[PDB]
Order: structure tokens, then C-alpha cells, then sequence
């Protein structure tokens, strides 16, 4: 069986605050969320089968005026697609996206989305995970905040 | 021959659809009928269906100024609404600030949840001197309650002026 | 034959106005536009063969000062990748992207592009289509406004 | 062997200036950079085997205040994914992304990223290359500025 | 031996290229020559080619301030230009506002379509008192036409001053 | 039995890991041990490893206000720091402007490279009348050096005032 995963944000477990975090809760079964021959554990997607995978993420940020004013006026909205390995405790950036923003105007709603994708060689045991800059600005919709992988070819 | 209401055809056979709350796990074979399984946690299907898998309920995101007016179940969708002062706009798919009524106009009551403010011009004896999405036209002051007399009459935009004369 | 589609905007049939619409005209043959073992009808891309497809869209918005000032100053530029089914009349969002913008400054030209992509399980009969927020701001170039799909693997 | 390439920016050879250029230096071996059954020459990725490839690019722009003020205040950050052919000297846009920006505020750092992707029919001899608007704003990180291709299916 | 102008080699054979307006539908086999088919609607190829498929004409998007000066056909590309007041810039790939000439300078005529304004300093007897991308230097007023006399002479930046004296 | 420090198990065999500066080119077979090859140009591995390929050194981008304090090699990672006036922030992954100390407070010395300014209130006999991320509290003026007398004493926010009296 050919491996893949399309993981959508666990809307009931998005961390609060304004410091950068690793997202550690995603759906793997309900809605468009799915997984096959890969394993998922606290936001770390484990590769079970060696190969070249296409990796992708879509992240949406949003803020409404009923939540009060957006804290300070340095605002940089970022995603990092990160690789670790049960072998190597240390982690490294595979892909990075985002923009600096000024959401301090006087309109009721603010929105921004980031998309990234790439083709990577992955070994069994390696883990893929997502980091975001402003967790309390994350859009909890399944069509909005997600990441995935699918195998394209074997190593050889 | 069979009705499209509760049935569907497949392999030259009339097979039964799945009831709301259940999805079509496997299609009817030449030897058995449809297999229907209950929708998983937080999922639903609201019709008699041939559906591969169940639909996930929408999030009533408070961060979008949304709130559940109806939670939904395995049979019914969740219903959200914009919290007070905002209304749903299907262009932005977002909760937009309600329209304000200019002076001379008041906000019509009762104010409808999730719907934009309707403005009406103030009638005789009433006025509005503010921009507001919530305020109705307020009636003129009665000078006699202040122990005074009506000096000059009001408009739809301004109140009466009271005088303490003798 | 393995199914795919890369569809570019029909520049001669972009709807006008500022309300959100479903784009109902795309090229399927000329230029980079192509289709194989999928069918296309008024902006609905029908799946003919069950499988896991990778879905993607790129949407560009633009405005020049010779068109006059950009109407009101609430501006949110959005794409929605939507799934329907000849079976189920109702439609659901698969993917969503975009940003709030302020294009009311005093420079002659304004530009913004959205990209989205994801891996989805699709059944024959299901239809994919695109919704955009500000149709009269759409870039009619083939390298600019397009969407596509290609099959990666069978259902099993 | 199935063809692919994931190419990351050669950080030691990013051109200077503010005029649009073709990027002519990428890594093909170190880090996440890799290539197989395709050839790479001065920023032109040559196709060796006919087929349908998925093409993608991620481009990041950045500016810090220690470099001085950002020149003029018309700023449009753009990527173009371009196709040429040793056959045809002329080149054509396949994909285009980006945004107009105002980075003249008083914060110390500014950032923006572009992503694009699409499915294209490619013949042996054809070359893919990247153009960017503001080369001296390019992020030299390997997770930041890259482009790639991988074959999905044969022509037939 | 054969020329690269109208021919190409393939399977140890000299085969004929496709004429402008036609694309290479199938390469020459060991038994037949090239097969060339006409370009479809709104497509072109402008050279003698071995091309897989035809090129789509560019859009002269009015929303980008562009206009067709030449429509093109199956044989020729379409030509666009920026409408009055703008010029094409190959950095932004967009129609940029023309440069304005400061006071003391005028816009050179004839003004070229799709090209940026060229500024020239005003010559003796002419002036410019505005920033403009279109205005040439205007000549000094002749006081006698106003029934007046020249009080003080003009510059390149200001006009003459006329006086009604006796 | 063997230690995890320099060894790893694979096919029921105890095989040797690769030394820093080398990557695991091919795993141990049933007939040979591990094959380890040197890291290519600008690449490193800093531990005893079973690694497929080497890691690329980070760029100390001057455009991000970064500078190498340690270049690294095939064995060690590269070390970057924010240039004077800025400090590394792991939220934005960027060099943020240092915090300024308000009047009455001074910047603590020695100033640490790549670390944000620490503010301290001015002690008796010292003052600070500016917002600054670099300036320490400066001591009061001694009027006698100006040939004058102390008229009024200073604060932590203002200097002494000197008078030339008799
Ligand atoms: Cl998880
Ligand atoms: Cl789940
Ligand atoms: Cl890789
Ligand atoms: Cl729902
Ligand atoms: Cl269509
Ligand atoms: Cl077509
Ligand atoms: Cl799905
Ligand atoms: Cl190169
Ligand atoms: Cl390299
Ligand atoms: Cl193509
Ligand atoms: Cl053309
Ligand atoms: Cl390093
Ligand atoms: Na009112
Ligand atoms: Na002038
Ligand atoms: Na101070």
C-alpha cells in the first residue's frame, strides 16, 4: 500500500498565546483528514516506508475585533515545516513561509493564509511537524489549516 | 421498479440507501444488500444517502465572532450565528459590523440575531442625534417634568429646548 | 489512462461585480490548459475514475488606477476550492486561501496571488469547482489564474 | 529511473540590484537539494525524459533596517516560472505569483513568501527557470527559496 | 545533407519542419514525413517549427491598462501597449505612470505611445510652472495682446508680468 | 552485547556508527561493516551517526543582520549572532531591535552581543534624560569644573544646575 497523510487542525486543541509553538494536535480520520501506512503521534507524522514524498502545508491566520486589539505592532505570521528523527533529537527546517503584517487598522476582520510544498527524500523513522508563530490567530477550519504528504517513488 | 427516496440501483439490482446518521460502508453486492455504519464522533449525514463517508460539523469559531445556536448531531448540521452587533456576510464568509443609522434615523426593533440593522426615519415627536446601529429614535423631552416650559420645538435630529421662565 | 486536468481561466468570460461567485468558464485545451479522463462542464470538473487526487489552485488579483478607485475599503481577497456531487446538491469547502488587503493607497497598480493544494479521496461523479471573492479583480492570464488535479493512486 | 529535481538557492551567488533577473545559480546536491535524470545548467533545469511533471516554486523576500531604507516606494514582489527550449530561443511564462507591498513602515524587519505549483506536459530538451523581481531582497535559506519538479506519468 | 531552415533530422532521416500557422502533430516515421496541423482558435506559431503544440495569444488586459495595437493571428503574436499616460515597465511587467516634468522643464513632443515621458529644459522665451507628464513649455504672454506693457520679464519657471501704465 | 555510543544493531549484527565528519554511505551487510564517507563541501555532522546524508550549514545572512561568530566545519555547526543594536528572537526567528531604557534608567554594561538590553534605575549622583538602548546613566556635572556653584541638585532624570554667583 502506497503511503499518504492529509491532516487537519484539531480545532479543540489549538494552543493559546503569541509565542511560536509546535502544533501537537491534528485530526487523522474525520472530515478530509486521512492517513495510510504512516503513523501520527502528538503532531509528529512518522514515516514508515522509505521514499520520496511530496510534502505540503496550508495555514490560515485570522483575527476579529470582538477578541480585542491585536497585542503589539510587530506582527509576523509564519509557518515552518520541520523534520526530526527518533534517531536525532535535533530538528531542521524543510520549508518556510509567511509575511509581516499590519493588522492594527480599524476594520472588523483580518485574514491571511500561507501555503508551502516540496519534494523530499524521507527515511522510515523520520518525523514531519508544523510550527506556527501566532497560535491564537490560527483558523480552526478543516479547509483552512492542514498539512500532508504522499509518496511519489521508491529510493533505489 | 423502485422509488429514488429510499433506494438506488447498482448492478441491475434495487438496493436500499443509508438512513441519516449512517454512511454507506460498502455497496450492495450480487449476494447482499448495502452495508450502513453509524457516523463517527462529531460527524453527520442529514439525508438518505449513498455516501462514502460522513461530513464533519463546522466550527462555530469565537475568533470569527461565531456562536452555536444549535449544536447538531449525527443526524443534523451545526448552526452558527454572529454575536451581537454583527451579521453574517456570505461574500466575505465573515461576521461584518452592523450598519449604523444616521441622525434622524433609528434602528428598528426587535433587533434580529445574525441579521444587519434596518434603519427607519424618526416619526413626529421623536428624534435621533447620533450614529448608532442599536439605538432607536428617542422621544422628545417633556419640559414640564423638569419644571420648565417648551421654548422651541424639536426636530427628528434634535431635542426640544426647555426654558425656566416666569 | 491516468486522469488529470490543468485548467486556465477563460479570459473572455470572467464575471463582473464584487460579490463572491463560482467561476464557470475555464479553458481545457488551448495553451497550458489540458484534460484527460476527466470531464469539464461550466466550471465543474467531474471525476470519472475513483482515486486519490492532488488538487491545486493559483488565483491572481490585480487592479490598475485607470479603472477608477477600488469601491469600498473592506477588501478581502479569497479563493475556495469546493466539492459537489451530482448525487448531493449541497457543496463543501475542501481548501481555502487569501488575505485582507488595503489597496486604497496612491500607487498606480496593485497585485496579489493565492496558492492552495491538497491530497483528497475522490469518487466518480464528484465535481470540483472554484469560488472567488472579487471577480472583477481577477487576472485573466493563463500563468496567473488556474486550477488542476492529477491522480496519484487507486482507492483499494 | 523516475526523474525529479528539488533545487535550493545558491546563497553565494544571488544577483544584486532591483531589476528583474533570471536566477542562474542553484544547489543540486547539498542539503535538501537533489536531482535525478534531469540536468541543471546555470539556473536552467533541462528535461531529459518526456512526461507530465508537477512543477513548483517557493520564494521568500526579506529586508532588515541595517541595510538602510528600501529604495523607492513602488514595491512589487514577484516570481515567474518560465519555460524555454534549446529549440526555441524565446521563453514563456508557465506560472506567476506575488504581491504589491509597502515595506516603508518603521519596524526593523519585513518578510514575504510566494508559493506556486502546477501540472505541465514537458518534452526532452525543454528548460524550466525562475525569474524574481527584487533579487537583493531574496532569502538565501534553503528552506526558503527553492524550486522543483517531479514526473507523474508518461506522455502516451 | 540539408539546411536547418526548413528541415530537421530525426531517425537518420531529413524531415521537413512545420510552416508558421501549423504545429508538428506527429514526428516523421521511417515510412512517412512530418504531419503538420493548423493551430486551433486563438493560438499561433510564428516560425518554421518542430513544436508539440501552438502558443496561446497574450491577453491585452484593460484591467492592466493594456490595449491591442495588433490582434495577431495563427501566424503572428498579439501586440499590446499601455494606454495614454502610462508606459510598459519590464521589471514589474506592468503599466507604470509616466514621469512628470518639473517647473522649468517640458514634456517632449510628439508623445510616444507605450513609452515614458522625456523631459527637456525650457528654451529662451518659454516657461513651465507646473509638474506635468504631458505639458510642453508654454511661450511667454505678449502684453500687447492684453492692451498692456511688459513690466518685468519672465523666466523658464514663470510668465511675464504685464502692466497697464500711461 | 554492545554500547549505543559508537555502535548500532541492524541485521542481528553489531555494526559501527560513523564518526563526526562522515555520513553512513551504506548500511552494514551480512558480510561487511558500515561504509562511512566524508561530508561534502559546506556540509557537516557533529555526532556519531547512522545518517543518510550530511547537514548543510546555516547562512549567516547579513540581510537578516546576522554575522558568523564561528564558521563551522565538517564536524561543527556554524554559529551566527545579531550585529550591534539587535538580539536574536526565537519567536520571529529574526534580529529584533534592542529595548530602550527610559529616562531614570540606564543600559547595563558590558553590553552582551546577541542579547537584549538590560535596564537598571540610576543610582544616587547619576541621571539619565534620554531613551536609549546603549547609554548608561551619566554622572551629575561638577559645577566647580565650570567655575560655578551648585544652585539646585539633580535627580535621576535631570542634571544639576550650575550658577555663576558672587
Ligand atoms: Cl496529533
Ligand atoms: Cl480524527
Ligand atoms: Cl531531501
Ligand atoms: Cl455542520
Ligand atoms: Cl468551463
Ligand atoms: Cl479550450
Ligand atoms: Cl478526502
Ligand atoms: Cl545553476
Ligand atoms: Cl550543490
Ligand atoms: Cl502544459
Ligand atoms: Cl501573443
Ligand atoms: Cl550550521
Ligand atoms: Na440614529
Ligand atoms: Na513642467
Ligand atoms: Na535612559
Amino acid at each position: 500500500a502506497q503511503p499518504f497523510a492529509h491532516l487537519t487542525i484539531n480545532a479543540a486543541s489549538i494552543p493559546s498565546g503569541s509565542h511560536k509553538v509546535t502544533l501537537s494536535s491534528w485530526y487523522h480520520d474525520r472530515g478530509w483528514a486521512k492517513i495510510s501506512n504512516m503513523t501520527l503521534s502528538n503532531g509528529k507524522l512518522r514515516v514508515n516506508q522509505d521514499g520520496f514524498y511530496y510534502l505540503y502545508a496550508n495555514i490560515c491566520f485570522r483575527h476579529h475585533e470582538t477578541s480585542g486589539s491585536v497585542p503589539t505592532d510587530y506582527l509576523q505570521l509564519m509557518v515552518y515545516v520541520v523534520k526530526t528523527s527518533i534517531k536525532i533529537p535535533s530538528s531542521h527546517n524543510l520549508m518556510k513561509g509567511g509575511s509581516t503584517k499590519n493588522w492594527s487598522g480599524n476594520s472588523e476582520f483580518h485574514f491571511y493564509s500561507i501555503n508551502v510544498g516540496g519534494f523530499f527524500k524521507l527515511r522510515a523513522g523520520e518525523e514531519i511537524s508544523i510550527q506556527v508563530s501566532n497560535p491564537s490567530l490560527l483558523d480552526p477550519d478543516q479547509d483552512a489549516t492542514y498539512f500532508g504528504a504522499f509518496k511519489v517513488q521508491d529510493i533505489d | 421498479p423502485c422509488t429514488q427516496e429510499r433506494h438506488y440501483e447498482h448492478l441491475g439490482r434495487c438496493c436500499s440507501r443509508c438512513e441519516p446518521g449512517k454512511y454507506l460502508s460498502s455497496k450492495c453486492t450480487p449476494t447482499s444488500d448495502s452495508v450502513c455504519l453509524p457516523c463517527g464522533p462529531d460527524e453527520y449525514l442529514d439525508t438518505w444517502n449513498e455516501e462514502d463517508k460522513c461530513l464533519l460539523h463546522k466550527v462555530c469559531d469565537a475568533g470569527k465572532a461565531l456562536v452555536a445556536v444549535d449544536p447538531g448531531n449525527h443526524t443534523a448540521p451545526r448552526r452558527c450565528a454572529c454575536t451581537a452587533g454583527y451579521h453574517w456576510n456570505s461574500d466575505c464568509e465573515c461576521c461584518r459590523r452592523n450598519t449604523e443609522c444616521a441622525p434622524g434615523f433609528g434602528a428598528q426593533h426587535p433587533l434580529q440575531l445574525n441579521k444587519d440593522t434596518v434603519c427607519t426615519p424618526c416619526l413626529l415627536g421623536f428624534f435621533s442625534d447620533v450614529f448608532s446601529s442599536t439605538d432607536k429614535c428617542k422621544p422628545w423631552t417633556n419640559c414640564t417634568l423638569l419644571g420648565k416650559l417648551e421654548a422651541h420645538q424639536g426636530t427628528t435630529e434634535s431635542d426640544v429646548v426647555c426654558s425656566s421662565s416666569m
